[PDB]
């Protein structure tokens, strides 16, 4: 889609799956994720949001027209 | 920019397309109403004003001023003029008592003079008013305000000058002893043992507050008219703007998913 390859969800699975909160057996380590999404006008209809927001856990949607009225972020 | 959002914005601006035109109908309506109780109450001031006029009864030498707006909004340049006036003539007179009657005057005058404002009339102007709340107002300016210790009353209404005209007015109170003041006040035989002018002045408030209201109602209604008709004429015009733009988008659409339906129809092995 969008001439996107076939596997871009899978692209985005394998890389944001392999940070994770570990047991204590193994020692309770940790890598924690923040990935950042430049997207195209005020959008999450795209493919590639649409592929990552449904993997990540959570969202912080960051309108530019909640910055332009002074809300720094 | 999707198909949706457009397809969205596009219904909702045909909703308020056509709520503006049942709007401007429904006011269109109603100032066919209200033109009876605004030619009723003038053919009936005309016939105590006329005493006014050649019993010239002009005064001279702490005053009320009293405003008639509505208690809705949305008729356009009618509740930021008519505060405009009351700014202009109560600059003059900055410790001069107001009374306003309407929602909307009082949430102009109270935000940027809320030591003046001592009496607030609420609930007006859901009919053409009559002669029983004007009057009931005039006795509550006479109850509690105390309006006989005051030398100069003025009233601002809205004057209907046209149908697509207005225009904020005063409108003087001469007070009862004023008229014996007047140069032309011995012409009329009045007498001394039956207080006249004590009651003649509290009719004069009574009348002259009656077609203050019942002018002011029919320029609302016919400033709202004509809002609602540029509403309607703006929604006719974005919806012009919103179906090319809809247009656009669904040619854009249908093409830039056949260009993907047809890439992998030739990258093959």
């Amino acid at each position: 889609r969008e001439a996107y390859p076939g596997d871009v969800f899978y692209l985005h699975s394998r890389l944001l799956e392999r940070a994770a909160k570990l047991s204590e057996k193994e020692g309770s380590g940790s890598l924690t994720a923040l990935p950042v999404i430049e997207t195209q006008g005020g959008d999450v209809s795209a493919y590639i949001p649409t592929n990552v927001i449904s993997i990540t856990d959570g969202q912080i949607f960051l309108e530019a027209e909640l910055f332009y009225k002074g809300i720094r972020p | 920019a999707t198909l949706k959002e457009v397809e969205m914005r596009l219904k909702s601006i045909k909703n308020i397309e056509k709520i503006t035109k049942t709007m401007k109908i429904v006011a269109s309506t109603r100032l066919s109403k209200a033109e009876k109780a605004k030619i009723s109450a003038k053919k009936m001031d005309e016939a105590e004003q006329l005493f006014y006029k050649n019993a010239e009864t002009k005064n001279l030498d702490k005053e009320l001023i009293v405003a008639i707006t509505s208690d809705k909004g949305l008729c356009g340049s009618i509740h930021s003029q008519l505060a405009k006036a009351v700014r202009r003539h109560l600059n003059d007179q900055p410790n001069a008592d107001i009374v306003t009657i309407g929602d909307k005057i009082k949430m102009q005058l109270l935000r940027t003079h809320p030591n003046n404002i001592k009496l607030s009339i609420n609930g007006i102007g859901k009919d053409a008013p009559t002669f029983q709340e004007s009057a009931l107002i005039a006795d509550k300016l006479l109850s509690v305000m105390k309006a006989g210790t005051y030398p100069k009353i003025s009233i601002f209404y809205n004057d209907p000058v046209s149908s697509l005209s207005f225009e904020p007015s005063e409108k003087p109170i001469f007070n009862a002893k004023t008229i014996e003041q007047s140069p032309s006040f011995g012409k009329f035989e009045i007498d001394t043992d039956a207080n006249v002018p004590r009651d003649l002045f509290e009719y004069t408030l009574a009348n002259q507050m009656l077609t203050a209201m019942a002018q002011g109602y029919a320029a609302e209604i016919s400033a709202r008219r004509n809002a609602m008709d540029n509403a309607s004429k703006n929604a006719g015009d974005m919806i012009n703007r919103y179906s090319i733009l809809y247009n656009r988008t669904r040619q854009a659409v249908i093409t830039n998913e056949l260009v993907d339906i047809i890439t992998g129809a030739s990258s093959l092995g």
